[PDB]
């Protein structure tokens, strides 16, 4: 982006990453690193520390502290200490934490500058116009006994893994991909996200998935057009390149993380088609009824409804009776579904070695 | 064809009737008719012998009027040779011809200049030459004969001077006779040509014989390091039913950008989601005709 | 030039030429020792096989209408197979044209 | 692809005469109206009066 | 070609060639082998 947009030379910028490590020979010029590679208390290595000695020694004169919701950390914090600079500004989109060290970002870079008002951004058309929803899906009875009888770690996954939610999410994504839009399912847990994606037929990427097959499941996301949807673990909260998705739906979610429903919601606030008049992005929260995902769920979205955004409740979705192919509809498929949720938890001396 | 083109083939069918024989001229003249040429093929048009042809390649490559290619390729039979290509490079060919008659030029002015230098004298006895300015140095005690320092003869007087007049005619001569040369070659010096190869050369081709054992496909090698229009022509009657047709994908745009039942309306009082002319035109033209009486093998496949 | 190539047609070489100006067009195949004549009729021709320019042997397939007729043209140059089979490309593409708009009108 | 309706293939025949008199000897003699109009879509014709 | 211009004539040719010139990883997604399509352009 600075090569692209403004006349700096590739001789005035340097990268201080692990494959890159040679800087800048000139007086002044650009550097880009990370937080986890400048506040590394570990034992770095030789070359990196003397980048470490050039960044220390050097006086800088600005620092731009991208997604600066990860400063108040327990040691990204002293990236604003080691790095002596004259300005600091600190760019992001979601400026909370679920903790009360999100006000030490008055005394880490600065006061609070400015805040855009998301719902100006969206009736001028810079961002998309998100219909966010929360889609309400009653638990059997079965897994809501099993759900009662159970302690908190297993209650997550049974309220996640439970057949209306499948049901949901299933027909949500049959009825976008009728209307032609591209759909990133988020679910943090890796299980449900392997679960769902088997059982619709669409792809998964998550944390252990290699690079190789993530870009070519991006690449065909975004070309194909049998490839309408995608399936994320929290792999897609952090700043990764994504393809243009126009429809979210999010089965499962890290406790009342403010910080990652709004992630979530930026991926489709940036859609291509905002200047199509009557386009709407679609933003659905699937959660469980009678759960502690409905209080999580409440946490999450008390962040979205301070920037304007209204979460449209539904507890009907209208042909859930006329699809053809129904996940888990039959009782005995629940049954087991359940039971697999349940059951989820001197050189020559050396030839001796 | 291009002019240039034509001017060079002049150029070079001049200098091959003026200053070569017969047979280089059958031999260039194949090479200009025919682009590229290899040697069965200059063999079946000219019934000319492998050794007949020797002394004319070797000159015509010697001079560069023509030049070779060392491609072999592999016939269907695999009886493969390493079979040479003849042709024609235009501007390092031009090129030939203007050194060579410019350099020409120069010695011709150098022996006429030779000639211009007074004669001195030879000793026929000993066959040796000795200018005036040495002569002196072998004159006699009498003053009268130069006498030579071997043989002791009475020097003799050559004739370097006396053909001034001849050699100064023989250069007229060549140059009356070369002005078609001198005209071609600033014609092809005020226009521009393109450096041929033979990889351009094959492009205008006109081949020789059927039964060639030379292919004329080239193969690259690797480590040598030395659209369509179309058209929509309705009655005017169909246009009105191409508009009704993008009128309809218009409606399946406003389906694509429809908003959800479950977003326009509230779910919550619903329950929870779970598991005749023919005989009267017959009239029309019976009362039209009765007012006209009241007047009256496989491989790789491509879509192209 | 354009009009006007080199070509092997059947293991034997010839000059392919271009008549445009008569109606219906042909490829004309002409034997250089005057052996034999052969002509394409280019209104009953269906469809036109190539071959990239990264493979080494050079074919152009021609397969007309009715078993279907097949005729091979065994190239030389990039320049005669590009130049070659963007004129026929062209004309197959209006008598193509042609052939649906009379079996539609 | 383009679309040519007789409406406008007329405007072709009155703004430019030449392309009639092209019309007159040769659609009814030699060769058909489409591949008559890609012949002179394709010609340097269109584009010098374009 | 490069001599004639010494010499004072213009030369036709261009200078010569002699005188200057130069994984596969594995697939987590298991259930869409051949769903899937290589997309090595945009
Ligand atoms: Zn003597
Ligand atoms: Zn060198």
């Amino acid at each position: 982006q600075f090569l692209q947009w403004c006349t700096l030379q590739p001789e005035n910028c340097a990268v201080f990453t692990s494959d890159n490590k040679e800087m800048f020979q000139t007086e002044s010029g650009l550097v880009v690193s990370t937080y986890s590679m400048v506040a590394n208390t570990r034992n770095r290595s030789h070359d990196s520390q003397k980048v470490m000695d050039f960044l220390t020694g050097r006086e800088w004169g600005f620092i731009i502290l991208d997604e600066v919701h990860v400063v108040p950390a327990a040691m990204f914090r002293r990236v604003v200490s080691t790095i002596a600079a004259h300005a600091k500004l600190g760019l992001t989109a979601t400026l909370v934490r679920e903790d009360d060290k999100i006000g030490d970002l008055n005394f880490l870079i600065g006061p609070k500058l400015y805040e855009a008002n998301w719902m100006e951004l969206s009736q001028k058309g810079h961002i998309a116009n998100v219909q966010c929803a929360e889609v309400w899906c009653p638990m059997t009875a079965e897994f809501y006994q099993e759900y009662l009888r159970e302690t908190a770690r297993k209650r997550m996954l049974l309220y996640i893994m439970n057949p209306t939610k499948f049901q949901a999410c299933q027909f949500l994504i049959q009825y976008h991909e009728r209307r032609g839009d591209k759909i990133i399912v988020f679910s943090d847990n890796v299980y449900a996200l392997q679960e769902y994606a088997l059982k619709m037929g669409k792809p998964f990427i998550y944390g252990s998935t290699p690079q190789q097959e993530r870009m070519n499941i991006l690449q065909n996301f975004q070309y194909n057009d049998q490839i309408n949807t995608i399936f994320l673990s929290k792999v897609g909260d952090t700043s990764i390149d994504l393809p243009e998705a126009t429809c979210l739906i999010q089965i499962s979610s890290h406790y009342g993380s403010r910080r990652q429903e709004a992630q979530r919601l930026g991926r489709i606030l940036r859609a291509k088609r905002r200047n199509d008049e009557g386009f709407n992005a679609f933003f659905y929260s699937l959660v469980s009824k009678d759960t502690q995902e409905m209080y999580y769920s409440t946490k999450r979205q008390a962040f979205l409804v301070d920037q304007g955004y209204a979460f449209k409740v539904i507890t009907h979705l209208h042909g859930m009776e006329n699809i053809p192919n129904l996940a888990y509809a039959s009782p005995r498929e629940r049954r087991e579904l359940l039971q697999e949720v349940l059951l989820k938890n001197h050189p020559l001396i050396r030839k001796m070695y | 064809d291009r002019p240039i083109d034509d001017i060079v083939k002049n150029l070079l069918k001049f200098v091959v009737r003026g200053f070569y024989g017969g047979s280089f001229v059958l031999v260039l003249d194949a090479i200009l008719f025919h682009s590229v040429l290899a040697e069965d093929d200059l063999k079946q048009l000219l019934s000319i012998n492998k050794t007949e042809l020797g002394p004319l390649i070797a000159r015509l490559r010697s001079d560069r009027l023509i030049s070779i290619h060392k491609q072999r390729e592999y016939p269907p039979n695999s009886k493969s040779v390493e079979r040479v290509y003849y042709y024609v490079k235009y501007p390092h060919a031009i090129d030939a011809i203007k050194w060579k008659v410019h350099q020409v030029v120069q010695r011709l002015k150098d022996d006429l200049d030779k000639n211009s230098e007074p004669n001195g004298y030879m000793c026929p006895i000993c066959l040796t030459k000795y200018t005036q300015l040495e002569a002196v140095q072998l004159l006699n005690f009498d003053r009268t004969e130069f006498l030579c320092s071997l043989c002791d003869e009475p020097l003799v007087e050559d004739d370097s001077g006396k053909k001034n007049k001849e050699k100064q005619d023989k250069l007229n001569r060549l140059m009356d006779q070369i002005q078609p040369i001198i005209d071609s070659l600033k014609k092809i010096d005020d226009s521009r040509i393109e450096e041929n190869t033979f990889e351009i050369a094959l492009a205008r081709l006109i081949p020789p014989q059927n039964q060639s054992h030379a292919a004329y496909t080239y193969n690259p090698k690797k480590g040598s390091t030395m659209a369509t229009l179309h058209i929509n022509i309705t009655t005017a009657s169909d246009e009105v039913a191409q508009r009704e047709l993008q009128e309809r994908q218009a409606e399946e745009k406003r389906k694509q950008n429809a908003v959800p039942e479950w977003h326009k309306q509230s779910t919550i009082g619903k329950t929870a989601l779970g598991r005749e002319e023919r005989e009267n035109e017959k009239t029309l033209n019976d009362y039209y005709a009765a007012l006209a009486k009241k007047q009256a093998l496989e491989d790789e496949f491509e879509d192209v | 030039m354009s009009h006007s190539g080199a070509a092997i047609f059947e293991k034997v070489s010839g000059i392919i030429a271009i008549n445009e100006d008569v109606s219906p067009a042909e490829l004309t195949w002409r034997s250089t020792d005057g052996d034999k004549v052969h002509t394409v009729v280019l209104s009953t021709i269906d469809k036109l096989q190539a071959t990239p320019a990264s493979s080494e042997k050079m074919m152009l397939r021609l397969i007309g209408k009715v078993k279907p007729q097949r005729h091979m043209f065994s190239f030389n140059n990039r320049t005669v197979m590009d130049n070659i089979k963007m004129t026929l490309q062209q004309i197959i593409s209006r008598y193509k044209d042609a052939d649906i708009y009379e079996e539609k009108r | 692809n383009v679309n040519l309706s007789r409406e406008k293939i007329l405007n072709i025949f009155e703004n430019y005469p030449i392309v009639k008199k092209a019309y007159t000897d040769n659609v009814p003699k030699n060769f058909k109206e489409p591949e008559f109009w890609a012949r002179f879509f394709s010609s340097k014709l269109f584009r010098k009066l374009r | 070609p490069r001599k004639l211009q010494d010499l004072g004539l213009k030369p036709a040719s261009v200078d010569p060639a002699t005188i200057k010139r130069q994984r596969k990883g594995k697939i987590t997604n298991t259930h869409m082998t051949g769903i899937l399509k290589d997309y090595s352009h945009r």
